[PDB]
């Protein structure tokens, strides 16, 4: 966020169920952190990516967006190692994941090679 | 392709 | 110019607020980092009445957001329009009022009206020209139910010309949550009636029966509920934010609304309310509107108006449509249904026209309205606070607070002499 | 040279104030920027850019006009209109709040914040004329700031200008449908000012023009534009004798003089003719013989009522186009000889005739077709006594209950003016029903 | 031109000292090497009021650092910026005080003053028209609240036209570190109201309570309340230094600043504090200022003005704003909070622009006061200073020196009339 | 030809100056190195280069004030001995002005204005730019004044001070700054021009829609003044006007030269637009309260002596007729022994509009200087203020500290009561 004037380098922790694919994005306090103490950005709940192109005539103002409006979820396939990935307007760069998650990847999902990127200045 | 690693 | 600032308080309060935050974040076209990406010039023109302007091209509510329990505040703001508001706007206790609406009022409530009395004031200076404050609440709750009639109270001697509406939830008998329900009701009603310019009766289980058949949701949560009320909350103040053929605004209505300071609750309704699947075959336009909204079954209170007598009814129309049909249609609901209107006050109906439809559809209404039936709900309670009263049930808990006894006397007294005087103007 | 300013109020004005200045800018030929050094030269009206437009040196013709609303939305549209740079930004004035349908908050809380703006604006205008000839005065009866700013304004436009006429075109209630339910309290309660600080009334209520434009101009789903350009037709027929030549000319004098026979008695009702579509207009021939029909027509009237209830004490005929002095003799010789039409013992000449050359022009996007000719009535008659008996009725039984009451006894009005003003509709009343009585 | 020399006593004076000439460094643009590498021009125009010029373009701060004891002196060198003192200008002693008022000023006082004189007379030489000295001390100390006390003491006869401003530290009552703290604070308080031209009274309490509340940091070091200081510090001279649109100095708020010789006891504040998630919802606009300086949690005093009655007013504004705005606000907080103000002084405030906002920041605001509740401070300490010269409680340190027992009464006696006078000012007609 | 030199002093006088040399040098068209690209000779002098060396004493007791004239723009306009700065300033206080610091720097300040004056050959005056508020523009001023007066005693000598503000006010210690300064403009001036800058403030929001101004939006129009009392000097006219002709026809009484200025017209370029300049349509705007740069009520007093400023597209027979309007309303009141209270001078040249400022190129313009009784009541206000302060002797240890006695206190409040008391006795109709 350095291009406004309210410039932060906040780093935030993406959890991924799958008890049913949810994600919530925690955030990573520091010592004195300038900030209230809250939880989380973000909760539980489904993120759309694209919604069906009869978006035009719903009336969102009444009812929300459901399983028959949307055509596809947010799946771990936004959630891969080294490349960035937006969710409602924020650029959320993934930094690096845990080795469960690497291991889940590599021998579940397929693909093995994650490796980690670095993303901290030299003072 | 290039927006560094940034802090 | 015109401003609005809207309270929130309770986790009724808090989640409907949020919601309606976000149903206007879309109209106004602010995303949830609080930058303006709209395309139209009149979607910004007007967004000071809702919105205070910061630094970075950002804008901020004016909202102050109050609840007793610091868990409702986690979940608001972990929403998705959760980092857009102020976090000294938050303001929120330590501990709960389990429900009981003496130690919210009284108790638990005194140590943080100062604070929320400071930010409201804070708000109230920001502005130049004030309208009034907007208060979202629960009459069955602690704190919504309590601190909130408190709120109102020091507002009231604070502002006294600045006009006051409500949007409190009712409770309903066939389904209930709590067992201390009718007294936090009954002691919550005394407030509102003394200090308070007009009120929007809502309910849950009529949302939850639009929903089992006008809406057609399988599974309603409580958003939907939330958004359905966001858009009445909206379609109050459309004719305001925006220019229309025949304007109007908070007071005009409020003026055309009240013909003695007792009456001043209302049923609120919303008429583009079809089925997704049925969206295509219905077409919508100002007879499928207006049909929409005089029936019983749209409406969201539990009251049925067909039993009652119809003071006062407004329309305000948002979107572009022909008023000549909308004054046919009007003047022909009034004379068919001539039994269920007022004799002592012809032209009941009063209209309103903004060009500005909402968001994702075409045409939209709102519909307010005063009829008699609003007194069934309230003998409703009556048989159900007294019958629990007979028996000094549950009364330690009130009474441990330090509160006497006929406090419970003078509230029914009161409420019995509203409708009796409710129930004159019938007849 | 004379000279006519208007003081339209309130969100009616200002939306007449719209159509009826788009049309005298199409008549002149005024581009929206205010200025003419375009090419093309419609008209040969040198003196004819005064009146209503003030020429200056720079060449822009800054329209003699007072746009004020006690709210700002409805000027705002048109600060940012297509002619926001012919209006001087100035004589848009704008309120915070507004008076939300109530007379006494428009009267004495909050119109008297900009009472002595608004009358400074109205001197400096009247200090630029040189011969101001009246006041044409725009608002609305139902909501508060056109019932109340308006009424404490003639009061002391009164004081100030004591011989200068003021004209009162405004929006009269229906008497069936309507828009506001406190709207008789204001229109009670605004008839004591245009009843001693008026000249000439000009009521008009918009179910007229619903079935006007529906029956005849064939709009099935009217719109207040289309009211509005209506509006805007009748009073550039009223100032055409002013604008142009004519072999007739007519101020505002002397309609005034032969229309009022006593002081109390200045209520006439307006009519227009012909009014019919594109299509329809070509296929008939139109002559002078029918138009003045169509003008005694009681389903062309602009107020609900009949003139047949009533009778006739005073018309004013305003023909404008290629009209022949005998085609009009030869229409009211044929006027006279009906039964149906009935006149007073007391007056047995009943008409004053103005004749004009320019035919009156067609706003593109309009519902009037181009035509040659036309004519406007204004006919005093004692068949408006009844609109006042039914908003009496609609006032009596609201009053019994004392509905609606503590809004404005709340405001600061005493509840014992309430009881005067009906009074007075009450002597107005039994005034029209001493004229009817024949000796 | 118009100089300033900066005193600097006591472990108290000697961190404040540092983190001050480290702030206005930043602004001045000079590297801890003692270079220019500022950016604009002005960053190098009126730089001769703090610095003095040294060959190989080389700027020395014109401070004198005092303390008896060596050891905070090899923290002041290990600092940040601490090769940029001149080693010379470092003078102290080999003994403390041992928080001890009476050998600070007295028995130990007396060897080392005619070396800090020495070094003072030179700094007063050296520049051509010298405004006035500044010192920064603490009252609850031996240093400061001793041997500070006798260099005002001095410096007032051989210098007395020159502007005297005290930014002494104030004790607290809620928190304190020192058991014989009242004593010297009693001993203190009178050679102020005799030899000082204006005060401003600090408090550690209320620094605090800024920093837990209005930044609401969970840990404050020592460095985050000697930024807050240094802050106010920088903004009473910044006008001096910068030109501005309505010009001021020290003399020209002093002037308007005493209306009465015992009465130079001031009560500072600053405007732009906010903590991090403050920043996300904030528009910067003077009236968010204004209502942010008069507010009685942002002052940095253990005295709440709402039982006191504000005498004199001055604000002076870093930045370039419009003065219809400025001129307004404080016309605005003088009528609506007319109760709070004297009648027999209309107009208040005092005001003065400098356009040259703070480095890192577009706008703040420097506001100096003098009310009636700087007199709740002395009388609290009385509260605890006669409990304790009632029993005659630790004693023998103080009389051990050879002095007698008449000087605790008259200043008693001094401080005791002072705030019996203010009362009756505070109420006069 | 005539010359005048300009004596400005104090913060004041040094904005004031940047403000009104800028619209000098375009009115005649002077680059800002110096060079014309001689009615300018009045306040030009030249050289072989062509530097045309304007007349100006730039004083004040701060540096930093006068250096950012000297790193400024017109760096290479001014002379830098014309510059002159004192290394302290007088700190809001008469007395240090007055007494200690104003007395090393007078021999100096008075050498420039003796060769400036040598410069000159006829003299018509000079224009002061001070304050009363600050010390530097009010001791300082006093005294300069004071050696002024002995060293040319017939030479006009013009005012134009700021006042302390009604409401607002920058200091503290403004009034016994403002009560000591009213004896040097008493028995040492020929004319005054007050004017405070809530009235010029008043009238930026409502004309030129300007919602935040700053101390340059008000300087430009005080520069506009100054150029309009003069311009019938600088350049031709029908009627024109001097320095002598305007100071004798509004002072009736050698302690009555306290008048009112007022200017028209003043609006934004886009209101000429849609705006129809006239003569007599600028000439109403000079009466209304409104407008007036003094916070007071000439229809709470009566008009004494009125002096007219005709700049632009002026015709006569306009001039006669909108005169003729003024005279015929109540509302505009006159003393019963001056039937005849106006003084036209008319001159061709319009003002000219600097770019980045706030008024249109504007056709024609008017200048008033209405002398009343009704700015009496602002020296009323003053003393209420004053008599507050001195009665609980505040600030007054910072005076007699300085040394001055405190005898001169009362003295100065009763002298003003007395000039006061003069006002009122104007204000007595002659009813035979
Ligand atoms: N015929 C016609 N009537 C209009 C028009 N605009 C408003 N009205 C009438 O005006 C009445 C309400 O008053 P408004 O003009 O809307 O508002 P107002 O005059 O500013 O008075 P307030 O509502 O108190 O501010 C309605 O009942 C309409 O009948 C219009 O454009 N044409
Ligand atoms: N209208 C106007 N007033 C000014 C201007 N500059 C200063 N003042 C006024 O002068 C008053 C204070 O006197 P200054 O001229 O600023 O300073 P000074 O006269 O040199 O007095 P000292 O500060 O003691 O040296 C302030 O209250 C301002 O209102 C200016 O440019 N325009
Ligand atoms: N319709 C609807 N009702 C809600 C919602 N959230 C809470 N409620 C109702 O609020 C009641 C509880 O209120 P409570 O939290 O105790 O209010 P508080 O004590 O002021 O915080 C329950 O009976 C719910 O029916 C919501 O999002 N929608
Ligand atoms: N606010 C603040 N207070 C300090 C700092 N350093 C020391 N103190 C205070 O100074 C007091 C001790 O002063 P001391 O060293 O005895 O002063 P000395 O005897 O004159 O050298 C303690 O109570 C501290 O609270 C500092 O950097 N900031
Ligand atoms: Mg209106
Ligand atoms: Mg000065």
């Amino acid at each position: 966020d350095t291009d406004s004037l309210f410039g932060e380098c906040r780093h935030y922790i993406i959890h991924y169920y799958l008890m049913d694919d949810t994600v919530e994005i925690r955030e990573v306090h520091e010592r004195n952190n300038g900030r209230d103490p809250f939880p989380l950005l973000m909760n539980r709940q489904r993120m759309p990516k694209v919604l069906v192109e009869n978006a035009k005539n719903f009336p969102k103002c009444v009812l929300e967006i459901s399983d028959q409006e949307v055509l596809e979820w947010y799946t771990a396939k936004d959630f891969i190692v080294g490349k960035p990935l937006t969710i409602l307007g924020r650029t959320f760069f993934i930094y690096d994941c845990d080795p469960f998650t690497r291991q889940f990847y590599k021998d579940k999902f397929g693909m093995p090679d994650l490796p980690p990127v670095d993303v901290t200045k030299k003072e | 392709q290039t927006y560094d690693v940034r802090a | 110019m015109r401003e609005i600032v809207h309270l929130q308080a309770g986790q009724c309060g808090n989640q409907i607020g949020a919601k309606f935050w976000e149903v206007i974040s879309d109209e106004h076209g602010i995303d949830p980092t609080g930058t303006y990406h709209g395309d139209s010039d009149l979607q910004l023109e007007r967004i000071n009445v809702y919105y205070n302007e910061a630094t970075g091209g950002k804008y901020v509510p004016r909202a102050v957001l109050v609840d007793l329990e610091p868990g409702t505040m986690d979940s608001v703001r972990s929403g998705p329009f959760g980092q857009i508001f102020r976090p000294d706007n938050f303001v929120f206790g330590q501990s709960g009022a389990g429900n009981n609406w003496a130690k919210g009022h009284y108790t638990e409530g005194a140590e943080l009206v100062d604070s929320v009395l400071d930010v409201v004031r804070k708000e109230a200076e920001s502005c130049d020209c004030l309208q009034g404050f907007q208060l979202t609440h629960s009459l069955g709750g602690g704190t919504g139910s309590g601190m909130g009639t408190l709120l109102i109270s020091k507002i009231r001697e604070e502002y006294p010309d600045r006009i006051m509406n409500t949007f409190s939830v009712v409770p309903s008998p066939k389904v209930s949550d709590t067992v201390v329900e009718p007294y936090n009701a009954t002691l919550s009603v005394h407030q509102l009636v003394e200090n308070t310019d007009e009120t929007y009766c809502i309910d849950n289980e009529a949302l939850y029966d639009i929903c089992f058949r006008t809406l057609k949701l399988t599974t309603p949560t409580y958003g939907d509920l939330n958004h359905l009320v966001s858009a009445t909350m909206s379609g109050v103040t459309t004719c305001l934010r925006f220019p229309g053929q025949l304007n109007a605004d908070l007071r005009k209505l409020a003026v055309n609304m009240v013909p003695f300071p007792r009456l001043h609750f209302f049923m609120p309704g919303f008429a583009p309310l079809t089925s997704r699947g049925s969206q295509q075959y219905r077409a919508l336009t100002v007879p499928e509107l207006t049909q929409q909204m005089f029936d019983a079954k749209n409406m969201m209170a539990a009251c049925d108006p067909r039993h009652g007598r119809y003071l006062t009814v407004a329309a305000v129309f948002r979107g572009r449509m022909s008023m000549k049909e909308v004054d046919e249609q009007m003047l022909n609901v009034q004379n068919k249904n001539s039994s269920y209107f007022v004799e002592w006050i012809p032209n009941n109906v009063k209209t309103a026209v903004c060009d500005i439809p909402p968001r994702g559809l075409k045409m939209s209404a709102t519909f307010i309205g005063n009829s008699t039936a609003i007194q069934e709900l309230f003998k409703r309670i009556s048989e159900q606070f007294t019958a629990m009263f007979r028996r000094k049930a549950f009364l330690h808990w009130y009474t441990g607070e330090g509160m006497d006894e006929m406090e419970f006397t003078e509230a029914e007294s009161n409420m019995n002499d509203l409708v009796s005087e409710y129930q004159q103007y019938q007849d | 040279m004379r000279e006519c300013i208007s003081i339209h109020v309130g969100q009616a004005g200002v939306q007449i104030g719209n159509a009826c200045w788009e049309l005298y800018c199409l008549e002149h030929g005024i581009q929206p920027d205010g200025q003419m050094p375009s090419d093309k030269t419609i008209g040969g009206g040198d003196d004819s850019f005064n009146t209503f437009f003030s020429e200056t040196g720079a060449g822009k013709h800054v329209p003699r006009a007072v746009f004020v609303d006690l709210e700002p939305t409805v000027v705002d549209e048109v600060r940012t209109g297509t002619y926001r740079q012919l209006f001087h930004p100035e004589q848009l004035i704008t309120g915070k709040e507004d008076a939300a349908n109530n007379y006494a908050r428009g009267h004495y809380t909050i119109g008297k914040e900009i009472v002595d703006l608004v009358l400074d604006r109205i001197r400096k205008l009247a200090d630029l004329c040189t011969g101001l000839q009246g006041f044409l005065i725009f608002h609305s009866f139902g909501g508060g700031t056109g019932s109340g700013f308006a009424s404490l304004l003639m009061e002391r436009l009164s004081v100030d200008y004591g011989k200068k006429s003021k004209l009162e075109f405004a929006i009269y209630p229906a008497p069936q449908v309507s828009t506001a339910v406190v709207e008789p309290y204001n229109s009670i309660l605004t008839t004591h000012t245009t009843l001693e600080h008026s000249d000439c009334a000009f009521m008009v209520d918009n179910e007229a023009i619903y079935d006007i434009c529906r029956r005849n101009l064939d709009i099935e789903r009217p719109t207040y534009t289309n009211l509005n350009r209506l509006i805007g037709q009748i009073v550039s027929s009223i100032t055409a004798s002013l604008r142009f030549d004519g072999a007739l000319n007519v101020d505002l004098t002397e309609f005034q003089t032969n229309l009022v026979p006593y002081p109390r008695i200045h209520f006439p009702l307006a009519t227009y003719a012909p009014v019919i579509s594109a299509e329809k207009a070509y296929h008939e021939q139109l002559s002078v013989a029918e138009i003045t029909n169509a003008c005694f027509e009681p389903a062309n009237q602009m107020v609900k009522c009949d003139p047949r209830h009533g009778k006739y004490m005073a018309c004013c005929m305003l023909y404008r186009g290629d009209v022949v002095p005998k085609d009009v003799n030869a229409a009211i010789a044929t006027i006279k000889t009906k039964r149906t039409i009935q006149f007073v013992d007391w007056c047995p000449t009943g008409f004053k005739v103005g004749i004009n050359y320019q035919p009156p022009t067609v706003v593109p996007g309009g519902d009037l077709a181009k035509v040659q000719r036309a004519v406007c009535m204004l006919s005093n008659t004692t068949a408006i006594a009844e609109a006042w008996a039914r908003l009496d009725h609609k006032f009596d039984l609201m009053y019994a209950k004392r509905a609606f009451v503590h809004w404005y006894v709340g405001e600061g009005m005493e509840e014992g003016e309430f009881s005067e003003a009906r009074e007075d509709l009450a002597a107005l009343e039994k005034d029209y029903e001493e004229v009817g009585v024949d000796s």
